[PDB]
């Protein structure tokens, strides 16, 4: 063939994480949220399976799976720590997943709260054309 | 720092 392809994609990483007026009885301290979505609202449910937190195992059921959107975790908790997160697509040929190692950071009381953004690009060279449907309708 | 501490 004469043609050839390259679609990108953009994602938003990012959490929120604020010093509760009131530690709970376990003695956590913060509330946190963190999330993977796309810009501008985009429907990146049309490309991804699934969304795959790996929280800490301090955590019960350390495994969190978002399969439909929003994609995000909410917990309470009094430590940071690097949480993996694991985007599935709906694809049949490499890449199945992509990972990144997320840094669920907390600020000490008597600072603002954590609000953070990371994008990422995310770059396929000639999908399929099933893949690159679904990756464009997005 | 501004951070709490870390686990891992």
């Amino acid at each position: 063939m004469a043609s050839s392809c390259a679609v990108q994609v953009k994602l938003e990483l990012g959490h929120r994480a604020q010093v509760r007026k009131k530690p709970t009885v376990e003695g956590f301290t913060h509330d946190w949220m963190v999330f993977v979505r796309g810009p501008e609202h985009s429907n990146i449910q049309h490309f991804v399976e699934k969304v795959v937190f790996h929280l800490h195992e301090s955590f019960p059921r350390p495994k969190r799976v978002c399969k439909d959107p929003p994609y995000k975790v909410e917990e309470s908790g009094y430590a940071g720590f690097i949480l993996p997160i694991e985007v599935y697509f709906k694809n049949k040929e490499e890449p199945r997943k992509v990972r990144f190692d997320y840094d669920l950071f907390l600020h000490l009381e008597g600072h603002p709260p954590v609000n953070h953004l990371r994008c990422e690009k995310l770059t396929f060279n000639n999908p399929t054309e099933d893949f690159r449907r679904k990756l464009l309708k997005a | 720092t501004k951070q709490t501490a870390r686990k891992s």
